[PDB]
């Protein structure tokens, strides 16, 4: 299976499906197998690809949607990475 | 049933799912697959335990809805330079910074 | 346009909420205008009373974020088969992370407070710009 890095500002190295990653027409542009996010902490980027497995899961999916879970310490980080990234 | 998984060693993660019934030798040959190490040079935990080769992920507590896709279960990885293992370190996440005045 | 359509033929239906959202049905009247109902808890159905060609949507009742009934925006009505009520799925979207993100940042901001935070101005446009009914109505035209 065909996997990218995901590299926080941090240095933490987030390897994920590469299918998974294209959720975000930001990462297809600065693949097209590794991307450095210098704006993007560990604790955001992880939930990010958390994110990207949970809408793969779902999407198309009859079975029960759950709600994708994000902690107010973090959300308005996580709501600038998700308007950098479009997701 | 698939299970939804990080597997953590220093400041890697890997995210991947596998099947509940799947055993934990056979999340070895996934990770020598993206690491390029082989499973005789991987130790893989559920927190503190060392997991059995011949084990299902199932059988070791990783099941279907606590390794969930939105939330997944971590394990451990420890590799082999040479003769012996190093012991198992994983290195924490970031920390988020206080929350702004006017979220709380 | 969007509105329902006067037949006078009954229809039954359960409203299933299988979100974990307080939920309120909408329910387009004859001149398009969206008519709030009862709420249901998470987890709670309703046997109701509708008619076919009717219009309805499916709303967070607290924050008028919006929900899929089986599966898509819109649920009308149908004939029933065998006197067998029509199922009304309610369930969570997959919203994308950032809509996802504002939903909890405007649940911990007040209104007023949204331009006091350090982001750039079209996030606060985005804050600002909460889900509504008419809003969607508009677009969906
Ligand atoms: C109990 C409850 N909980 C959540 S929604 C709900 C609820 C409560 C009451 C009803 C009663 N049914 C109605 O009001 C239906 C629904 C919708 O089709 C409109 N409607 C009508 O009876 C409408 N009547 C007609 O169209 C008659 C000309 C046939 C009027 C009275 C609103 C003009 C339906 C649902």
């Amino acid at each position: 299976m065909m996997y990218v890095k995901l590299i926080s500002s941090d240095g933490h190295e987030f390897i994920v499906k590469r299918e998974h990653a294209l959720t975000s027409g930001t990462i297809k542009a600065m693949l097209s197998n590794e991307v450095n996010f210098r704006e993007i902490p560990s604790h955001v980027l992880s939930k990010v690809c958390m994110y990207f497995t949970y809408k793969v899961r779902y999407t198309n999916s009859s079975t029960e949607i759950p709600e994708f879970p994000i902690a107010p310490e973090i959300a308005l980080e996580l709501l600038m990475a998700a308007n950098f990234l479009d997701c | 049933m698939d299970v939804f998984l990080m597997i953590r060693r220093h400041k890697t993660t890997i995210f991947t799912d596998a099947k509940e019934s799947s055993t934990v030798f056979e999340l070895k040959r996934i990770v020598e697959g993206i690491l390029k190490r082989p499973p005789d040079e991987q130790r893989l935990y559920k927190d503190d335990q060392l997991l059995d080769d011949g084990k299902t992920l199932g059988e070791c507590g990783f099941t279907s809805q606590t390794a969930r896709p939105q939330a997944p279960a971590t394990v451990g990885l420890a590799f082999r330079a040479d003769d012996t293992f190093e012991a198992l370190c994983i290195e924490p996440f970031s920390s988020p910074p206080e929350l702004p005045d006017v979220m709380k | 346009v969007l509105r329902s359509v006067n037949s006078r033929e009954p229809s039954q239906v359960i409203f299933c909420n299988r979100s974990p959202r307080v939920v309120l049905p909408v329910w387009l009247n004859f001149d398009g205008e969206p008519q709030p109902y009862p709420t249901l808890p998470p987890g709670t159905g309703r046997r109701i009373h509708s008619y076919r060609g009717h219009l309805w949507l499916f709303r967070d009742a607290g924050t008028h974020d919006g929900l899929l009934v089986n599966q898509t925006e819109l649920f009308v009505p149908s004939l029933n088969v065998d006197g067998q009520p029509i199922f009304a799925n309610i369930t969570l979207p997959v919203y994308t992370l950032k809509e996802r993100c504002l939903q909890v940042v405007r649940s911990l901001v007040k209104p007023e407070n949204y331009r006091r935070l350090d982001i750039v101005r079209s996030l606060y446009e985005d804050l600002e710009d909460h889900p509504n009914v008419q809003k969607d109505l508009e677009r969906l035209t």
